[PDB]
């Protein structure tokens, strides 16, 4: 988390797809050892396909420059998230910001 | 030779960790000498116990993940490296942490023995989320000084240990911050004397008068090479 | 049957025990039996893995096994997959909570038992016994044994008249109690019969 | 605004603190600048070049 | 670069410091007065040099 | 002939069969450094055996985090496959 | 074509050492020279080393 | 008073255990009685060493069970409980008995 | 050296 | 927890009023402790008459 940033850290850390930005908002079930499980609020939820969103976290693996790309959940269990919000911090990210 | 000798007159505990201590009376000019010498020794060479080997069940390496927890295993090893333990009799003990159920895993959940004292009952380690999840780690707490890291302790270890024991770096020194001040002493007949106000900040495990006594013995036994031989 | 067992004579001084527990006359025999069982099982399992010494140690109604092996990788397999498997079976054998530790044997050429096993294996796969013996001796010497002796006996080269042959190198004092004499034995179940292999490895003298 | 924010915290306005020396225990003359810079580790590591 | 800054700060002068215009019997006690804390590194002084 | 994936590594002694299983290949995890053996991979006729067994490069350490194997339909011993 | 296909993924953990390269965001390159102890660092009067 | 009966085959180990126990006692409570050595049981065994026959051929083994009697005169709140988490080294059967 | 040792002679073990 | 005691290896006596006490080896960051302590005592505390 850069103490002196410019505020463009948020847009770069979201728009580069290294963090697990929530597709549909709602609460959470948080099995998470394997995947973040998000229960969807009813307004964003389709009539059929009852549906809860299960995000795959990419754990310790090889990047193209032999660095380590790793995602860690930054939301707890039973915590509201909105559409477009971040859920898992990628490499060099801290709560959706950009921490090189 | 009209010199004097100092004593530890008042030892105030501001908290359980951050605690000042006076020294009185010091001679003229000696204040910064003893303060800087006790600072260097008290930051470099104090003995304190720390976590060395962590043994979690159903684990392969430290870069895996586990069932039912928040922090990953590297996060658990970092939060265990921050632990503050205070053993009394032995110099190498093995603790046990067993806990199931939804909720955070404090340091107060370790099934203590008699001679180990965990002085931080709000140190968080894990965040167990599944009620069917369990975690049973067996920590090993040695005792030394300085900084001995995992790379050097990769071949240094003689006692052939079995494979599966994660190696945590050893931050042995329990002193983190120390500042001294040379005030003006309130001596009823002398005005050219001073006091030394050492302001320690410990890990909670070390007793400040004991730390000052040990640093003084270290300095005296180092200077005996100058005293006796030439 | 001239000679005293080199391990057995030294248990009080320089050599330690394998089974390391206390029990009253009531539970002792049972414990022994359990130990025998578990050890037997382990031998059966970890034959391909080079295993030297199983050390059993049971405190507080819970069995702690310690397997000394040259290659932990084959005993452990994938990290905590094979060991874990072993553990439950051990527990079953005992009837108590089990705990397996695996000590890595540095220098398997200097471990006597391992050497013996190797020799036996060689014999089984139809090598010249003598050449095997030589190899055993030489290797140990190279590794830094103060001395080694090996002995093989019976139906050597499938010969009708059985005999014993033995190769010593360096010094192997057996009468000296303070000498660290790693002794052990094995048996090659060949087509012509059994061939017993003894091997003494003198690490050095302990001063206390 | 940097000076005013340094006045909200209890820090000196100039940005510069007097610093002592860990070796000699005695003050550096002419107070020095201490602050927090966001420093990065670039992937030119020395035990890939040796 | 660093060493010329150390020299330019060392051999310079200011119109008042600790030990202005005192007299010194050699360069050895000049360094002894600088180390003990009785003069300043730039304070004009009559010395006796050989 | 084809090359082979076996621990029965030659000339080299009780310094081959170590961070591996009885059927060959590094056994996962471990504190491997330089000069170790990861995948026993050597052929006969190549008293005429050799050591192509992919080892660890000089100067590096590490922990085997993952082993992938979509090998020539046969990699198995009698049964891990 | 390819027969025996075994890929092994090591993971070295490199710390920091005399010789690595660090840099800020402004173009201030640097090769980290000495890894000092905590004591020899310049501490301010509050006690914290830099 | 808490009487403690340490029993083991290895004497050194037993000694080590005893010391540890004392340490455990002494920090928490006060006036530990002391580590009193009782008589050692030397349970001997003779056996014929031949597989078939040779009766004068014999090995005479023994198991030396050592006893250490540690007593604690004042059981406090802190002290007695301290032993629960404080398990001793393996191969040493302890036997605490209050009163 | 003996000045400093006698100065620190008070609170040692 | 045992410390390294040194041996005083050399007194290179240049003149009757000169010395160079080569002294080895000490723990990491102890040479500065002993040297600075002795230097401040020898400068501003050693008794004598003039």
């Amino acid at each position: 988390k850069p103490l002196v940033g410019t505020g463009m850290e948020r847009a770069v850390a979201v728009d580069s797809g290294v963090t697990a930005v929530a597709k549909r908002g709602g609460v959470v079930q948080y099995v998470d050892a394997s995947r973040i499980v998000i229960k969807v609020n009813e307004d964003e939820m389709y009539p059929g396909e009852a549906g809860i969103d299960i995000y795959n976290l990419t754990k310790y693996t090889r990047s193209n420059q032999n660095t380590c790309i790793n995602q860690m959940p930054c939301v707890s269990l039973g915590e509201p998230v909105e559409r477009g919000d971040v859920l898992a911090d990628g490499p060099s990210t801290d709560l959706g910001e950009l921490a090189l | 030779t009209e010199f004097l000798k100092p004593r530890l007159v008042d030892i105030e505990q501001v908290s359980s960790t951050h605690a000042k201590v006076t020294l009185e009376p010091l001679e003229r000019g000696f204040g910064h000498t003893l303060g800087n010498a006790l600072r260097r020794i008290l930051l470099s060479s104090m003995p304190g116990c720390a976590v060395t080997e962590v043994e979690i069940d159903g684990v392969l390496h430290e870069y895996s993940t586990k069932e039912g927890v928040q922090e990953d295993i590297l996060e658990i090893l970092l939060n265990l490296k921050g632990l503050a333990v205070r053993v009394q009799g032995k110099d190498e003990v093995i603790l046990t942490l067993n806990k199931s159920g939804i909720g955070p895993v404090t340091a107060a959940d370790i099934t203590h023995d008699g001679d180990v004292e965990i002085v931080k009952p709000q140190h968080v380690i894990c965040h167990l989320t599944d009620e069917n999840a369990s975690i049973s780690m067996r920590i090993k707490v040695q005792r030394g000084r300085g900084y001995v890291p995992a790379s050097t302790r990769i071949h240094s270890e003689e006692d052939e240990r079995p494979i599966g024991r994660l190696l945590v770096d050893a931050c042995y020194s329990p002193v983190e911050r120390i500042a001294y001040n040379v005030e003006a002493a309130r001596v009823e007949q002398r005005t050219d004397l001073d006091k030394l106000v050492i302001e320690m900040e410990t890990n909670g495990t070390i007793d400040p008068e004991e730390a000052i006594r040990r640093a003084a013995t270290i300095l005296a036994e180092q200077l005996e090479a100058f005293v006796d031989l030439r | 049957g001239q000679k005293v067992h080199p391990n057995g004579i030294r248990l009080g001084i320089v050599k330690p025990w394998n089974s390391t527990w206390f029990a009253n006359t009531k539970e002792f025999a049972d414990n022994l039996d359990s130990d025998f069982k578990v050890r037997q099982y382990l031998t059966k399992e970890l034959a391909k893995a080079s295993v030297s010494r199983i050390v059993i140690e049971r405190p507080a109604k819970s069995i702690r096994v310690t397997i000394h092996t040259a290659r932990p990788g084959i005993v452990i397999g994938k990290k905590g997959e094979d060991v874990e498997k072993l553990r439950k079976v051990v527990a079953d054998i005992a009837g108590v909570p089990a705990q397996i530790n695996i000590a890595e044997v540095r220098k398997p050429e200097l471990d006597a038992k391992l050497v013996a096993d190797s020799i036996t294996s060689q014999l089984e796969r139809r090598v010249m016994f003598r050449r095997a013996m030589k190899r055993a001796v030489q290797n140990a010497m190279r590794l830094g044994a103060k001395g080694i002796k090996v002995e093989v006996s019976g139906r050597l080269g499938g010969a009708e008249i059985a005999r014993t042959e033995w190769y010593r190198e360096g010094r192997v004092p057996l009468h000296t109690l303070r000498a660290d004499i790693d002794y052990n034995t094995s048996e090659a179940h060949t087509t012509y019969g059994v061939i017993g292999v003894k091997v003494w490895i003198f690490k050095g003298e302990i001063l206390g | 605004e940097i000076k005013e924010l340094l006045k909200l915290g209890d820090l000196p306005t100039s940005g510069q603190i007097r610093l002592y020396d860990g070796r000699t225990g005695e003050q550096f003359e002419r107070p020095v600048t201490v602050g927090y810079m966001y420093m990065l580790k670039l992937n030119h590591l020395v035990d890939d070049k040796m | 670069q660093d060493v010329v800054l150390g020299l330019y700060y060392m051999t310079r002068d200011c119109v008042n410091a600790k030990g202005e215009g005192m007299v010194l019997t050699g360069p050895k006690e000049a360094e002894r007065l600088y180390r003990s804390g009785l003069a300043s590194l730039h304070a004009r002084v009559k010395v006796r040099i050989t | 002939g084809p090359e082979e994936i076996t621990a029965d590594i030659p000339n080299v002694g009780e310094a081959a069969l170590s961070k591996l299983d009885e059927s060959g290949i590094v056994y996962i995890g471990a504190e491997v450094t330089g000069g170790d053996i990861l995948v026993g991979k050597v052929t006969p006729k190549g008293s005429d055996v050799k050591d192509s067994s992919l080892r660890v490069p000089n100067g590096v350490s590490g922990t085997v985090i993952d082993v992938q194997v979509f090998t020539r339909d046969g990699v198995e011993k009698d049964k891990r496959a | 074509g390819v027969l025996k296909i075994v890929k092994v993924y090591l993971a070295v953990k490199r710390r920091i050492q005399p010789g690595d390269k660090m840099a800020g965001r402004h173009g201030n390159k640097g090769v980290i020279s000495k890894i000092n102890p905590i004591e020899d660092m310049p501490y301010d009067e509050n006690g914290t080393p830099v | 008073r808490i009487r403690i009966r340490l029993k083991a085959f290895d004497h050194r180990l037993i000694d080590q255990a005893t010391a540890e126990i004392v340490e455990t006692a002494k920090r928490t409570g006060a006036q530990v009685r002391g580590p009193i050595p009782l008589p050692t049981r030397k349970e001997r065994f003779t056996v014929l060493i031949s597989p078939h026959v040779n009766k004068d051929a014999r090995d005479q083994y023994e198991i030396r069970t050592h006893l250490r009697l540690v007593d604690i005169v004042e059981p406090t709140e802190k002290t007695v409980d301290a032993l629960m988490r404080l398990d001793l080294a393996a191969g040493v059967d302890v036997q605490i008995s209050l009163g």
